[PDB]
This record gives C-alpha cells, sequence and structure tokens, in this order.
C-alpha cells in the first residue's frame, strides 16, 4: 500500500514520496523495518529483524533461501517482507530521490547488491528485487547523464581522415572506462544472464525467471543509455539481443521517444514478456543509432581528406563509391550489420513483433521495419544535417546558440 | 584551409551523393514493398507464423493497428 502511495501513474510525487521517505527511514518504526548487514562469515549478506514480539532474529540470506525452499513458513513470510520492503525502498528512491536515495545507499551498497544478484541459490523473485533496487539507487544518480547517440556537430581538424571501429570506440573509451568501473562487475553480470537466456531454449518459460530476466534487460537498456557499453560490446550483445527475441514492481515509465530519428534541432496478462522484448527493440534501435553516427563519422573522414590533399579538383567519383560501400553491398560493412543473416534475422524478428497483441511492442516494430529498408535516405538526410565547425570557438557559440533556442 | 571553399565543397559532395544514391532508396523501397508481399516466405514453412502469414495475420494485423 506505502509502494502504491508513493508513485502515482508511474511517475513519481514528490510530496508524498518524501512524507513516505521521511517516516519510513525516520529514527522510530525501525522495528518493522528489517536491517541488512555484511558478515565475514568471503563475506555473506545477514537480514536481522526484530519481531512484533520485541524477539530479534538474526539469519543469513542463503539459510533463509533454503528454510523457504523447504516449506518452512517462518522463513518464506521473512523473505516476502523484505521483498516487499525491497519495493518500497526502490519507490522511495524513484525519478532520483536523492533525500532517500543517500541514506538508502549509505545502508545498502553496490558490492552487496551486487553478490545478492549473484547469488544464483537465492530465489529468483528476490534476486529480481535486487536487480530493480540497484538500478534505481545506484544507476541512477546525479554522476551518470543521458547521451546523444547521434552528434550532428564536428570539428574540422578533429576529423580523422580515416575512421575505424576501433578508433570510434577509442574516442570516448577514456571516459567510458573510467566511469564504468564502479558498474563493470554489474555489466559483466548482465552479460553473462543474457548469453544464459539465449543459450537456453524457449526463454520465457517461468514467470519466476522472466521477471528476472525483464529486470535485467531494463538494466542493460538503462547502462547503454548511459553510454555505458562501447559500441563493439554493443555490436556483440545485439546478436544475443535477437536471439532472445528469435522465432521458435513493474514501472511503465516512458521516457523521449527511442524510436525517433536523430535530429539536429530538437496491461496485458503476460506484460511482463512483451515489455522485456520491447526494451530489447529499444536497445537494438540505440544500437541502429550509434551506427548511423559511425556511418557519418566515416562519411566526414572521407570528405575530409578528399578536400585536405585536393587543397594542401574533387574526385567524385570515387567519393560516391565509398559512400556506396557502407550501405551494407559490399562485405566492408559486414562489422556494422546488426544481424549475421544479412538481416533476415532482424526482418523475421521483426514481422514476429508486428502482430503480437501489445501495442506499443507493434508500434516500435513497425517503426523498425521501415526504418530498416530506409538506411540510404537516412543517413543522407543525417549528413545533410551535420555542420562543420574549424574553431572550437564556433563550437562553443553553436552549443550556445543552441540552449539559448531550445530554451526559447 | 578556407572555411567558405570547405563549405562549397561540403555541398558539393552532399549534393552528388544525394544525386547518386536515389536510385538505390527507390530499390530498396521496392524490396521492401516485395517483402511485405509474401512475409510468409521468410519464415520456416512448418512456423505457425508461416502458416499465419501466408494466410494475411501479418498484413491484417498491419491493416487493424493502421486505424
Amino acid at each position: 500500500y506505502l509502494s502504491d502511495l508513493c508513485v502515482s501513474n508511474h511517475i513519481a510525487i514528490p510530496v508524498t514520496q518524501e512524507l513516505i521517505c521521511k517516516c519510513v527511514l525516520d529514527p522510530k518504526n525501525s522495528d518493522i523495518l528489517i536491517r541488512t548487514e555484511l558478515r565475514p562469515v568471503e563475506e555473506e549478506v545477514w537480514l536481522t529483524w526484530t519481531d512484533k514480539n520485541n524477539e530479534h532474529h538474526e539469519k543469513s540470506v542463503r539459510q533463509l533461501a533454503q528454510e523457504a525452499r523447504a516449506g518452512n513458513a517462518h522463513d518464506e513470510n521473512v523473505l516476502s517482507y523484505y521483498r516487499y520492503q525491497l519495493k518500497l525502498f526502490a519507490r522511495m528512491c524513484l525519478d532520483r530521490q536523492y533525500l532517500a536515495i543517500d541514506e538508502i545507499s549509505q545502508q545498502l551498497g553496490v558490492d552487496l547488491i551486487f553478490l545478492c544478484m549473484a547469488d544464483e541459490m537465492l530465489p529468483f523473485d528476490l534476486r529480481a528485487s535486487f536487480c530493480h533496487l540497484m538500478l534505481h539507487v545506484h544507476v541512477d544518480r546525479d554522476p551518470q547523464e543521458l547521451v546523444t547517440p547521434v552528434k550532428f556537430a564536428r570539428l574540422w581538424t578533429e576529423i580523422p581522415t580515416a575512421i575505424t571501429i576501433k578508433d570510434y570506440d577509442s574516442n570516448l573509451n577514456a571516459s567510458r572506462d573510467d566511469k564504468k568501473n564502479k558498474f563493470a562487475n554489474t555489466m559483466e553480470f548482465v552479460e553473462d544472464y543474457l548469453n544464459n537466456v539465449v543459450s537456453e531454449a524457449v526463454p520465457f518459460a517461468n514467470e519466476e525467471k522472466n521477471k528476472l530476466t525483464f529486470e535485467v534487460v531494463s538494466l542493460a537498456h538503462n547502462l547503454i543509455y548511459f553510454g555505458f557499453y562501447s559500441f563493439s560490446e554493443l555490436l556483440r550483445l545485439t546478436r544475443t539481443l535477437l536471439g532472445i527475441i528469435d522465432c521458435v514492481t513493474m514501472v511503465l515509465s516512458r521516457k523521449q521517444s527511442v524510436f525517433s530519428a536523430p535530429s539536429l534541432s530538437a496491461e496485458n496478462e503476460d506484460i511482463v514478456v512483451m515489455e522485456t522484448k520491447l526494451k530489447i527493440l529499444e536497445i537494438l534501435q540505440f544500437i541502429l543509432n550509434v551506427r548511423l553516427d559511425y556511418r557519418i563519422s566515416y562519411l566526414l573522414s572521407v570528405f575530409k581528406k578528399e578536400f585536405v590533399e585536393v587543397f594542401p579538383n574533387m574526385n567524385l567519383d570515387r567519393i560516391g563509391e565509398q559512400a556506396e560501400a557502407m550501405f551494407g553491398v559490399g562485405k566492408t560493412s559486414s562489422m556494422l550489420e546488426v544481424d549475421d543473416e544479412g538481416g533476415r534475422m532482424f526482418l523475421r524478428v521483426l514481422i514476429h513483433l508486428t502482430m503480437h497483441d501489445y501495442a506499443p511492442l507493434v508500434s516500435g516494430a513497425l517503426q523498425l521495419l521501415f526504418k530498416h529498408f530506409s538506411q540510404r535516405q537516412e543517413a543522407m538526410h543525417t549528413f545533410k544535417q551535420v555542420q562543420l565547425l574549424i574553431s572550437a570557438q564556433d563550437v562553443e557559440n553553436y552549443k550556445v546558440i543552441k540552449s539559448e533556442l531550445d530554451r526559447l | 584551409w578556407d572555411y567558405k571553399n570547405i563549405i562549397e565543397k561540403l555541398q558539393d559532395i552532399i549534393t552528388a551523393l544525394e544525386e547518386r544514391l536515389k536510385p538505390l532508396v527507390q530499390a530498396e523501397l521496392s524490396v521492401l514493398v516485395d517483402v511485405l508481399h509474401w512475409p510468409e516466405l521468410l519464415f520456416l514453412e512448418g512456423s505457425e507464423a508461416y502458416q499465419r502469414c501466408e494466410s494475411g495475420g501479418f498484413l491484417s494485423k498491419l491493416i487493424q493497428h493502421t486505424k
């Protein structure tokens, strides 16, 4: 009831959220709240709770899970209470509620939640609860910020004569590596879980596993959108993502339409499976946007090389041939392609997703299907939108003008 | 380097590329139309999705969702 109270219409309400955070986290009413700690016992997670009779009890999380599996009522009830507590905590931290986020981060660290997530002996739903808590408390915070897959502002001298996928990654690899150190273990766990899910047939067969994979896919989508995945890792992950959707505590908060082309100037019964498929589709759309960015960079590099060579007459035919090479006719761009079958797997997945009952999933599938065959037109339009600046001061002027115009 | 010359060359290359790739875009759209014509061919014959596509499930769903 409290968890539903904090959030209304899937959007966090600041006032009631603040009141609930103050009341639950107040020094009083600590008996109701379960306490989680780490003990050397390497380290293990232990839960200590104060019973309504004022008799304190302590037990390891693994012991509680084993007892619940054996069918003991007390441990199962304690675990369910802990899950509802975790859901309430996650609702408290929704929409970057710093007041409660700070205290909850002090109470629960990244390592503890990662250990709980990676402890498969614990129940699947409990692991999903820790996945949700990790996504909201830690991954979504002040240091993390959204990224733009396509940048229409380029600097003439910074543009390399030749660009490669390795160079494209290395462009931002320093920042990505320095920011990914905290969540590197989480990324590895997510990748391992996705590989395990895709390896098994009929991945969406167990409801608890369905919830866990939905949480994992949400975490992966968040991390990708904050820019914590390199381009190469994204191309490696897209194959697995297509494999999962290969033909054989839920909040539906929607951000800016994922299925939107870059621009220079700006309740189903099985709804869990449909939502994870939709998240996978959003990830695939983001990957396609990064591919478009790489193609634009390649075109810009070719143009700059030709201009510098000609002007220390331009061979437009060679430029046209090079720009045609990327579109997938040749094997040079086979790396860019997100499918190993030449797009047959992607097209089949889109067709199998287009007739699903869920409406947002069908809309996304149709938009992706239409975007698939417009690679050339989209690339040309994106290149036309691109602007080149030879001075860094010009870049700063463009940035300030863009900010002012967007705000106005 | 000259900014005006760079801009002029950028416009020239953009125009040349735009003129060059129109028939390829038209061919891609035609291939999309052809694929939409026979959606089942992509799927395996024994698959139920193939049967639905052959009977018009895909196109019927598209028509229903368009409105």
